[PDB]
């Protein structure tokens, strides 16, 4: 019912979403929402996405690893509007999904006034 | 939109079949579609939605990217490179623009 689950679950496709296999890099506090450095990794991964769970619209981004790629990390800055759990999900060449998440509190909000 | 400048960080020259990474900025507002302006009523959303990094024409990452991505949208990735050509990259504007990037790379 919630748009996290929502997305969660077109992501899964149904199955629940296993542990390990996964690195989810964020600050345990963010001074500024407005560009928080985020990093994932996810040996083998064909896809991470990622999600804010206290954001109005949760879809960060999905990283969509091709063969060109040495290994399966990925970093980036994101908007977190206020402190909040950030959720990273990834699937590989199986099928399977894994699961990370963690919270970031945020001292200045992200998303704009 | 005006003045999307691509800055890409990657060398110019690997071993072959050795990794390098990539870092890949480019200029943008991003308007996320949350901001309100001095009356109160949402700014319409404008964000650049998709990046991707070709190697020698093969994707190393394609990103779909929504709205909490920040301005001027910054992504750091790794490249296997097996051979010489070229890094092409790619971002597509909500607005209908596509912004390009072309890098060389050298094997030795």
């Amino acid at each position: 019912s919630s748009t996290v689950d929502e997305l969660t679950a077109a992501f899964t496709g149904g199955a629940a979403t296993g542990e390990g296999g996964l690195t989810l890099t964020a600050p345990e506090i963010a001074e500024n929402g407005n560009t928080v450095p985020i990093e994932v990794k996810a040996p083998g991964a064909v896809a991470i996405m990622l999600l804010a769970a206290g954001n109005p619209e949760p879809a960060v981004a999905t990283f969509n690893f091709g063969p060109a790629a040495a290994d399966q990390r990925a970093a980036t800055r994101i908007r977190l509007a206020q402190t909040q759990d950030v959720i990273a999900l990834a699937k590989m060449a199986d099928g399977s999904v894994v699961k990370a998440q963690t919270t970031v509190k945020v001292t200045i909000g992200g998303c704009g006034g | 939109a005006d003045d999307a400048k691509p800055r890409v960080k990657v060398p110019s020259s690997a071993k072959a079949g050795e990794t390098v990474t990539v870092k890949a900025l480019i200029s943008h507002k991003m308007e996320s579609g949350q901001r309100k302006d001095a009356d109160g009523k949402l700014i319409p959303r404008s964000i650049i939605n998709r990046f991707t990094c070709e190697l020698n024409g093969v994707n190393v990452v394609d990103v779909a990217i929504d709205p909490a991505v920040s301005t001027n949208p910054y992504f750091e990735f790794d490249a296997k490179v097996d051979a010489a050509g070229e890094f092409k990259f790619t971002w597509y504007d909500d607005d209908g623009s596509v912004y390009e990037d072309v890098k060389p790379i050298a094997v030795a």
